[PDB]
């Protein structure tokens, strides 16, 4: 996260962190239930073997509530390709169930049609993660969050070197130096409706981070609500 | 439906995400446990 703030205790409880054999974070995830994590399909290419850490806010301090889970099943969208970065979604089934607690709770999955008309039409969402604090810099040891405005699809297509598909959406700022960055990849984008947070995006890609004239690109979760439902039931 | 048909969550006919039940008003959503989805946690 470039800009933004550190998550306070209990503020980003649906954040998950994918850790490699070095015990290093390389991607985020969203807790969907006691057994399921939502992530980006592109994250699966980074480490052959990985685990999931929940409840962490500081990667340098082992604090109460942190727990590690092994992944039992990886469900990657069969249409994902690095050529287009389209269909950038995967669901992970954990071997053991997560115990919900302080800093560990799921984001809500919305109903499709309602989400298209009611959530995707809100002004902003919140992106969070342990990713780079600058395009050229290091990953954050602290969990950060950032409020990002939804960006018009056509303004985003004009700004982009690459095709923006209907399975994507854009969020962020044109020149303000705030955005998600590499390492937040796979992590949550949530939208508040009244007093509840619904998962609306997956951190997917961007041309650098917080670049002037460039936006953050997210997988559009509404496009995959049936897919997610089937994956959580298989 | 939409002032969201006065609903707290989905939609005039309301509904809520898993881990909530629709209140007696038929417009509000009540958590069924201590860690319902989409709520920030408190000590
Ligand atoms: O992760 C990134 N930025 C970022 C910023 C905001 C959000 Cl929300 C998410 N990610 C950037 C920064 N990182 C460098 C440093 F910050 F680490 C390299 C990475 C990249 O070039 N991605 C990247 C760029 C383009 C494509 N892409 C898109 C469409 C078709 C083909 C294609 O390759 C795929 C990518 F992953
Ligand atoms: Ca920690
Ligand atoms: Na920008």
């Amino acid at each position: 996260i470039v800009g933004g703030q550190e998550c306070k205790d209990g503020e980003c409880p649906w954040q998950a962190l994918l850790i490699n054999e070095e015990n290093e974070g390389f991607c985020g995830g969203t807790i969907l239930s006691e057994f399921y994590i939502l992530t980006a399909a592109h994250c699966l290419y980074q480490a052959k073997r990985f685990k999931v850490r929940v409840g962490d806010r500081n990667t340098e301090q082992e604090e109460g509530g942190e727990a590690v889970h092994e992944v039992e099943v990886v469900i990657k969208h069969n249409r994902f390709t690095k050529e287009t970065y389209d269909f950038d979604i995967a669901v992970l089934r954990l071997k053991t169930p997560i115990t919900f607690r302080m800093n560990v709770a799921p984001a809500c999955l919305p109903e499709r049609d309602w989400a298209e008309s009611t959530l995707m039409t809100q002004k902003t969402g919140i992106v969070s993660g342990f990713g780079r604090t600058h395009e050229k810099g290091e990953q954050s040891t602290r969990l950060k969050m950032l409020e990002v405005p939804y960006v018009d699809r056509n303004s985003c297509k004009l700004s982009s070197s690459f095709i923006i598909t209907q399975n994507m959406f854009c969020a962020g700022y044109d020149t303000k130096q705030e955005d998600a960055c590499q390492g937040d990849s796979g992590g949550p984008h949530v939208t508040r409706f009244k007093d509840t947070y619904f998962v609306t995006g997956i951190v997917s890609w961007g041309e650098g981070c917080a670049r002037k004239g460039k936006y953050g690109i997210y997988t559009k979760v509404t496009a995959f609500l049936k897919w997610i439902d089937r994956s959580m039931k298989t | 439906c939409s002032d969201n048909g006065d609903c707290d969550q989905f939609c005039v006919v309301c509904s809520c995400a898993r881990g909530y039940t629709l209140a007696d008003n038929g417009k509000a959503c009540i958590p069924t446990g201590p860690y319902p989805c989409g709520k920030q946690t408190l000590e």
